[PDB]
């Protein structure tokens, strides 16, 4: 019980050392192809699981097609957490980067 | 997709089992013939019904059929302490 | 007799509740043997084969 | 046999019916009766504004024992 | 003998002194035998060994003596022993499953597991089960996986499911807290048999002269069956195999909801209890399925007995209808639900055929305000079918309602003659879109009452002229003449025919 | 999806406590209760009971298997998602005197 | 009446249960099945 | 394409074993729709169209007193074009056990055949 | 050379930190390369 | 087509199962045992050194299901003596005869 | 070394073996002869020569030549553990062409275990076939025959916007082309669609969006096995693949009349192939 | 050497906080509170009420049920808090997604109310049969309990008539009975407690 505390407050403390703060990211603006063939395709995951859709789907069956119109219009509602190679990292919401 | 896994593998370790290995493996194996006559798996053989279920037999240690069983680990006693074959360049050294 | 001589199927079904075996023509000989051993013995041991061939109902 | 998928239903314990960790945070620290009639009071009130019936159904009974008679 | 074995259960029961565990197996293979052997343990022998094992429970709890805990469980047929017997087991089961609360884990899974047997085989256990429901209180929850666990097939014998769940629902009436987990068991496992009739719907079935069959008419030899059965299938599933069950099973269960709805209880009881976990069952059940006669009759039947329950019912079902909230094709079967509701069933007053008449009509006179503009904006003919869909749902009114309103005066409900002459003339042509015989009938009654002028305009889309599946929610009717003539026979007051 | 989803995907059992997958077992439970998921070599049999009053055990640690004995603890598994070759590569390395202990990171 | 064809002198030959396969003019072991009136259709394709 | 197959029981047994199946037909048991593909010897009409899963010969065993069949084995449609019955050399008195069937795979040039 | 590399290995009681993506095809983690190479997190509106 | 097998799942019925896609054995009614696999082993005499040879039959993939004595083998051994006629045994018939 | 554990010389030596469970240990067969396992062989013959040494260590409790013997069973007790781990150290007796490989043997090769069952699996869900030409599809597009199109297969969640077209492939049921081979239930039991008629598919199609009776799998929905669609998309291969262009991904076209993979011109200079009888390997 | 050893094997089988008699009454005090921490799945569904979704698929199947963990029954819970995956309090929290599958895990605070009978200790219920061999009781109208004969005092005998009881007095005892706790059972689905009434 004291063991898990001074345990669960280690990561945590660990977790806020690695994260980059907004400010001070300096990592590149654009979606770089891999997070756009990501996003596409965890937002369509997340579709076909009855996830709330952000958009007049007009008949679109295909998910992959549902999550590309979102793209489109701004609306998915997911953070790419880059990596850096010593463990830290900076968050980026979709709505900010650029698409190519 | 529809099975998450949760708790996920992010390093392995090499190591040496000791000695006690005899800890998680009480079915020792003793008989070298593997069958007898009517096709049954003799007790104390290789193919004991303790290291897993086989030939339509439930398992002595999971009490789970052939379909669900992961089978089980035996040990084989030597009587006197043979080197590993592997580790041998490596006590020759310090021999 | 039928514990000593014969078989009894394997399991554990039909040796407690109700016996089930079969007489095999491997232990044809050894009924004979002690049934021949008494006779050869009641007349002490000489065996007269033809009458009691024709009494034993055999060739 | 038929038992050994019974008992895959018998426990039906997924990585969404079951946490995957469960760890105490700090010590069990004691409460009185007049903590656990005014936490059963809200607890109740907050799932009755499916499952869990047969379980309120269980409090019930516990609050109708901190306080009441049979 | 019945004194001498009476020192012998109790030189058996001396096992734990010393701890051998030596006549504990013999005894219990006696007792672990069939009813088509007579060498079992008899009436008198049993008591012998009953009531030693309910005068210490102390010298049986041990890891070697559960073996014959089993087998007393076991003890098949238990509820045909003699009553200086069964009121004896019946104490040494209420006294093992109290001292140990362990092996209701292993009886209840007996008690659920016998709800195969009918209604007076199962007097007795239900009202042990009844007796645990309140003394354990902590198996409220594992007894509801029970329930399912040892529910029938679809496809098992009749016997097995009209008695399943005839003694579900007397566990139903003494355990209300199960409650929701007893019907959503239910109506499941009833579009299961259900769904798989009216696809096979082509011909009458023969009336036979004799309906039901008989009255009551009262080893293992296992060997080594691994090798083949082949072509011996027989996978011909029949027409009265499933018709004759969606009869006795559905018939069932509305002869006990009649029963368990009740002005009485509709006051303070909990009559009302039954209806809502009814009406959130067919929301969320029953109409998101496709082409499903037979079970709808259900709500058909229950939201008919009072005039409040249609207060609650109808007004719930206007909230589906047109709900913004709601789906883009559930605003279209509830369309097409409710306009086969109000013109089939029979309990209702006028005020309540008003009341849907006056929405339906004032949700179409709103229509006036925005949705008739876009006529002329470039799109397609169906971005409108929560339209067609209403107006199929007041037409289909009128040819069968069209005596109701019907006034002393001489007028009519906010002008029937007149609306519908704007509605059909107007910019989208309903006569076309809509199911031709819910529409072709709408005129020649209209005709017969003179407000339809518009039998050019039906002439007028041979040439005026995603629509599979328009056409295929407006073929479906839930209210349609049933097939099944046993549940028929109860709906015969319940039900208006076509005349 | 070609070298893990489509080919030998399983979900195995591993203790986090050794981090092993081979020595896992579900437990053949008494009749009272429901097969759960125990590793062998972190527990203990139930005759080393050896002895605040008393160090009693709270009687859901105990689990039996099918020959018929008793093990206090060996809780602790969890389901990862491997590759079934890895579990035959785990039993080729014990051959040879070698474990691999995997260290699964909720815990 | 069933028949069967020797594969060295070519004489029809009924072959019943509990006879050796062999030819029963001359000695042949290897003995062929004939062909009878039976349907089979084909497209003409 | 021609294509010949062995379809053999002496197999399994050794010196003395006695003949554990035969051909043929049983009774008392009736499995049926085998006599369209199969003639009352157990073995097939020959010109017969098959498939994959159609019975190629039927042998009664006596360890079972069961009527099995055993099927095409390949999922090309053939043809039965010759039934050969195989006799024995080794002593004259053994009842049929060796029957070589050949099959008759008919191929037109479909696409994606090499002239 | 396979298990001359283990020998080398078990001696050092060597961790591996499962990052090549040699090592991640055998333990059968996702790769770290690509579309492996950063977190999709989803976020969620209410509290 | 079939295979006799156990009863299925789902409280099925009392069912025989037929393998459909070489690994998946349905019931009768089309449900998938959970859990089955339709094991193989490959070869591409010789290639390869020949440890022993024990017969099984194994048609349950593994486990075998033939090959056993004393099952029918119980009215094997006693059918063969009486399964001939003629027997030469006739002792007072053959008077009559 | 967190741990502080002892570094032991006990680990060095072998005190006892372990069996590997039945299940990796299970006998050979070819034809329709069963043979018993290569891990067996070198098993048994440690567990007989520890049988032999024990036949032989009576003979001092009741007590030269016999030590003779002794130190025979020690060296075959070591050449028998050492021929069950590699095999390549041992002596054998012959040329018994290359004997009975040990676990190290399982592990050292091109094939053996890990880099033929590691790095080398084979796979569900592919297919392959000769190529043809074809200068009617597109350029991002493979023609699928008719026969791949009805046995590959891609798991549908069924929802509210696909159960449109998820009902009408299981009418048309696994033999007609816009299809479906099974349904997934919500507890992951699996109904196949294959014996059943016209009526048992009607009747389950438009139960594809009824919620169970369970809580546990309250989340989770259908999931319909549909057939390969002119939207899917396909992983191509020609089999010596040098670099990362000749694994490519195309578009579905489904073509009728035909048993080859289809392939248009564009391509076949990034494959480097040609229409001379080579096979592609499709992965979906 | 065995000083160091098992004390890692008997701290983890002593439980922590023992229960005190309180109020003058003899009686102990078994529900307590604990905070804990947990690894639960966020479904999809609820990927726009992550709070429903956390409480609707893994804290409603734990209450009335024994959790190993905190050793006891888990009656019910209270100020359920999910951690930001983002250690920037706010509403717009975000968890992390699996790659293979759309489902996300995340770490939870809770507080649980928890019953946690211990040996040595009183409970107070009603007796709800008696017979000859035992005393059957409830605790707290929800929890099964038992009072066998071999911890029966010797001056208590059973009357007969079901049947009455007799004290050391000659007085039939009602259902509130007072009674020390001996081994508590957890293996069923139901958790019983085994009792004595001897000091
Ligand atoms: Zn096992
Ligand atoms: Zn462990
Ligand atoms: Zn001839
Ligand atoms: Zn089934």
């Amino acid at each position: 019980p004291e063991d898990f505390q001074q345990h669960e407050q280690i990561r945590r403390k660990t977790l806020k050392e690695k994260a980059i703060p907004k400010d001070q990211r300096a990592t590149t603006p654009y979606m770089t192809k891999y997070e756009r063939a990501r996003i596409l395709g965890t937002r369509a995951l997340q579709i076909s699981m009855n996830a709330p859709v952000f958009v007049d789907l007009e008949g679109e069956t295909d998910p992959l097609r549902i999550a590309m119109k979102e793209l489109a219009e701004k609306k998915i509602p997911l953070v790419i957490r880059r990596y850096l190679p010593d463990g830290s990292f900076e968050d980026w919401s979709v709505e900010e980067l650029i698409v190519d | 997709i529809s099975k998450p896994v949760g708790s996920e593998i992010t390093s392995v370790d090499f190591g040496i089992l000791t000695a006690k290995i005899r800890n998680l493996s009480a079915k020792q194996i003793t008989n070298p013939t593997v069958l007898d006559n009517l096709g049954h798996p003799v007790s104390g053989g290789l193919y004991d019904l303790a290291l897993g279920a086989f030939l339509r037999n439930l398992c002595s240690t999971c009490g789970l059929d052939e379909k669900f069983c992961p089978g089980h680990q035996g040990h084989i006693e030597l009587p006197v302490p043979c080197y590993n074959p592997l580790f041998f360049n490596q006590l020759y050294i310090y021999l | 007799i039928l514990s000593r001589f014969t078989v009894i199927k394997p399991g554990q079904f039909g040796r407690s509740k109700d016996r089930s075996y079969f007489i095999d023509p491997q232990n044809e000989d050894k009924i004979l043997c002690y049934i021949l051993a008494i006779i050869m013995h009641l007349d002490n041991f000489i065996v007269e084969i033809t009458p009691l061939a024709h009494e034993l109902n055999l060739k | 046999m038929m038992k050994g998928s019974r008992r895959t239903g018998n426990n039906t314990a997924t990585t969404l019916n079951t946490p995957v960790v469960i760890h105490a945070t700090q010590l069990p620290q004691h409460v009185s009766t007049d903590e656990v009639l005014q936490f059963l009071e809200s607890f109740i009130d907050e799932k009755e504004n499916t499952n869990l019936s047969s379980s309120i159904s269980q409090l019930k009974r516990i609050q109708r024992d901190f306080k009441g008679l049979p | 003998s019945a004194a001498m074995y009476s020192r012998f259960v109790k030189s058996a029961l001396d096992d734990l002194d010393k701890n051998d565990s030596t006549q504990i197996g013999i005894i219990a293979n006696q007792v672990a035998l069939p009813s088509k052997n007579p060498e079992r343990i008899n009436d008198k022998n049993l008591n012998i060994l009953l009531d030693i094992l309910s005068s210490n429970i102390n010298r049986i709890e041990s890891s070697r003596g559960t073996f014959l805990i089993q087998s007393i469980i076991n003890f098949e047929k238990w509820w045909e022993l003699p009553p200086h017997t069964l009121s004896k087991y019946i104490y040494f089961i209420k006294i093992l499953c109290s001292s140990i609360p362990k092996w209701w884990q292993d009886v209840s899974m007996i008690l659920v597991s016998c709800f195969i047997l009918p209604i007076k085989q199962t007097v007795c256990h239900h009202d042990m089960l009844k007796y645990f429901l309140r003394m354990i209180p902590s198996s409220m929850g594992f007894i509801d996986t029970y329930l399912a666990k040892f529910f029938p097939n679809k496809n098992d014998t009749r016997r097995k499911l009209v008695n399943y769940t005839s003694n579900l629902l007397k566990l139903r009436g003494y355990c209300s807290e199960l409650g929701f987990q007893i019907w959503s068991l239910l109506i499941e496992k009833i579009i299961s048999i259900d769904v798989e009739l009216q696809n096979e719907l082509d011909e009458l079935d023969d009336d036979v002269d004799d309906d039901d069959l008989e009255e009551v008419d009262l080893m293992d030899i296992i060997e080594g069956m691994d090798g083949t059965e082949e072509y011996n299938v027989e996978l011909t599933q029949g027409i009265k195999e499933l018709s004759t069950k969606l009869d006795s099973i559905l018939t069932l269960v509305s002869t006990h909801v009649e029963e368990q709805v009740t002005p009485e209880s509709l006051e303070s009881g909990e009559g009302v209890g039954v209806f809502n976990t009814l009406t959130t069952l067919f929301k969320t059940h029953v109409l998101p399925t496709y082409y499903t006669r037979s079970i709808q009759y259900i709500m058909f039947h229950v939201s008919q007995q009072q005039l409040e329950l249609m207060d609650s019912f109808l007004v719930t079902l206007i909230d589906i209808s047109f709900a913004v909230n709601e789906a883009a094709e559930k605003k279209i079967k509830s369309l097409q639900y409710l306009g086969s509701y109000i013109a089939r069933a029979k309990k209702l007053s006028r005020t309540q055929i008003i009341f849907v008449a006056s929405y339906l009509t004032s949700w179409l006179n709103r229509y006036v305000i925005e949705r008739e503009e876009e006529v002329d904006q470039r799109g397609g003919m169906e971005r409108f079918k929560h339209f067609y869909a209403a107006f199929q749902a007041l037409c289909y009114i009128f040819c069968f309602r069209h005596n109701i309103f019907r006034d002393t005066d001489g007028n009519w409900e906010c002008e029937l003659d007149k609306f519908f002459q704007r509605m059909v003339i107007s910019k989208f042509n309903p006569l076309k879109f809509c199911n031709e015989n819910v529409m072709l009938m709408f005129a020649r009654i209209a005709q017969q009452e003179s407000v339809a002028y518009c039998f050019s305009i039906i002439e007028n889309n041979n040439n005026e002229r995603t629509r599979q599946q328009f056409i295929d929610l407006q073929s479906y009717f839930p209210y349609d003449p049933l097939f099944l003539k046993n549940y028929k026979i109860l709906m015969k007051e319940y039900y208006i025919e076509w005349s | 999806d070609r070298l893990l989803n489509s080919s030998d995907y399983t979900q195995a059992s591993v203790c986090r406590e050794c981090g092993s997958i081979l020595t896992t077992q579900q437990s053949v439970p008494r009749i009272g209760s429901i097969s759960t998921v125990c590793c062998r070599r972190c527990s203990m049999r139930f005759e080393d009971a050896k002895k605040g009053e008393k160090i009693f055990i709270d009687d859901s640690q105990i689990w039996e298997d099918g020959q018929g004995n008793k093990f206090v603890g060996g809780n602790e598994t969890t389901t990862v998602a491997i590759p079934f070759v890895l579990k035959y590569l785990d039993s080729e390395l014990s051959a040879m005197g070698i474990r691999l202990r995997y260290n699964v990171e909720p815990k | 009446t069933l028949k069967y064809i020797c594969a060295e002198c070519s004489s029809k030959l009924s072959l019943s249960r509990t006879d050796a396969v062999r030819c029963k003019d001359c000695g042949h072991r290897i003995l062929l099945k004939a062909r009878t009136k039976r349907l089979v259709q084909f497209e003409a394709r | 394409m021609y294509k010949t197959e062995k379809v053999d029981l002496a197999l399994n047994r050794n010196r003395g074993d006695p003949i554990t199946q035969h051909f043929g037909f049983g009774n008392d048991e009736w499995p049926k729709e085998w006599l369209e593909k199969l003639d009352e010897d157990g073995l097939p009409y020959i010109g017969t169209y098959v498939e994959e899963g159609d019975p190629i010969c039927a042998y009664f065993d006596d360890t079972l007193n069961k009527t099995k069949i055993k099927t095409y084995h390949s999922s090309e449609p053939a043809y039965i074009e010759e039934v050969n019955l195989i006799g024995d050399e080794s002593n004259k008195f053994q009842e049929l056990q060796t029957v070589s069937i050949k099959y008759r795979i008919r191929r037109t040039p479909q696409i994606g055949d090499k002239f | 050379t396979t298990c001359q590399f283990l020998t080398k290995a078990v001696l050092d009681n060597e961790r591996e930190q499962l990052d090549s993506p040699s090592a991640r095809i055998v333990v059968g983690k996702l790769n770290n390369v690509g579309t492996g190479s950063f977190d999709v997190l989803a976020k969620v509106p209410n509290a | 087509t079939f295979i006799r097998g156990p009863i299925c799942g789902t409280d099925n019925c009392p069912s025989r199962l037929w393998r459909i896609i070489d690994g998946r054995r349905t019931c009768q009614y089309g449900h998938v045992m959970e859990g089955d696999v339709e094991f193989n082993d490959d070869e591409d005499l010789g290639a390869g050194v020949i440890t022993r040879r024990l017969n099984l039959t194994t048609n349950a993939t593994g486990s075998f299901q033939s090959s056993q004595l004393t099952n029918s083998q119980l009215l094997q051994q006693q059918q063969r003596q009486s399964h001939k006629k003629f027997k030469k045994l006739i002792g007072h018939e053959a008077k009559l005869l | 070394n967190l741990s502080r554990k002892l570094v032991k010389a006990d680990s060095f030596f072998m005190d006892v073996l372990v069996v590997p469970p039945t299940r990796f240990r299970l006998p050979s067969k070819l034809g329709e002869e069963v043979h018993e396992n290569s891990q067996n062989q070198l098993l048994s013959k440690v567990l007989t020569t520890s049988l032999l040494i024990r036949d032989l260590n009576d003979d001092l409790s009741k007590l030269r030549v016999i030590f003779s013997r002794l130190m025979n069973a020690f060296v075959t007790i070591q050449n028998d553990v050492n021929a069950f781990i590699d095999s390549t150290k041992a002596q054998g007796r012959t040329s018994g062409k290359v004997p009975i490989p040990g676990v190290k043997q399982a592990l050292e090769k091109k094939e053996g275990l890990f880099r033929k069952h590691m790095m080398g699996k084979r796979v569900n869900y592919a297919a392959r076939s000769v190529i043809s030409p074809d200068p009617n599809i597109e350029t991002n597009e493979i023609g699928v025959p008719p026969v791949f199109a009805v046995k590959l297969t891609y798991p549908e969640p069924v929802t509210a916007y696909n159960i449109a077209e998820l009902r009408q492939a299981v009418i048309n049921g696994p033999d007609k082309w816009p299809g479906a081979t099974q349904i997934q239930n919500e507890d992951g039991s699996l109904v196949s669609l294959i014996g059943m008629s016209v009526e048992q598919r009607k009747a389950l199609a438009n139960q594809l969006l009824t919620p169970s009776s369970n809580v546990s799998t309250h989340t989770l929905n259908k999931k319909v096995y549909r057939h390969i669609k002119n939207r899917d998309v396909v992983l191509m291969n020609r089999q010596p693949t040098l670099h990362k262009a000749s694994m490519m991904g195309h578009k579905v076209r489904v073509l009728p009349n035909e048993k080859t993979l289809r392939l248009h011109y564009a391509n076949t200079g990034a494959y480097n192939a040609d229409f001379d009888g080579d096979e592609m390997n499709m992965h979906f | 050497n065995e000083n160091r050893e098992t004390a890692r094997f008997i701290k983890k089988h002593k439980k922590q906080v023992t229960n005190p008699i309180d109020e003058k009454n003899g009686t102990s005090n078994c529900i307590v509170r604990v905070p804990i921490a947990l690894y639960v799945s966020l479904a999809p569904m609820y990927l726009e009420n992550p709070l429903q979704g956390v409480m609707k698929q893994h804290l409603n199947p734990l209450v009335m049920k024994y959790n190993n963990k905190v050793g006891g029954v888990v009656l019910g819970y209270e100020g359920l808090k999910i951690l930001d995956a983002d250690p920037l309090d706010t509403s717009e929290k975000l968890i992390k997604i699996t790659p293979d599958t759309p489902f996300g895990f995340t770490w939870c605070h809770v507080n649980l109310y928890v019953w946690q009978p211990q040996v040595g200790d009183v409970l107070e219920g009603y007796i709800f049969i008696q017979s000859a061999s035992h005393i059957g009781l409830l605790i707290h109208d929800a929890f099964n309990a038992s009072i066998k004969k071999n911890n029966i005092p010797v001056d208590w005998t059973f009357v007969h008539n079901l049947g009455h009881w007799v004290d050391s007095n000659g007085e039939p005892i009602d259902g509130k009975l007072r009674f020390t706790v001996r081994n508590v059972h957890t293996t069923g689905r139901v958790v019983s407690v085994d009792g004595t009434l001897i000091s």
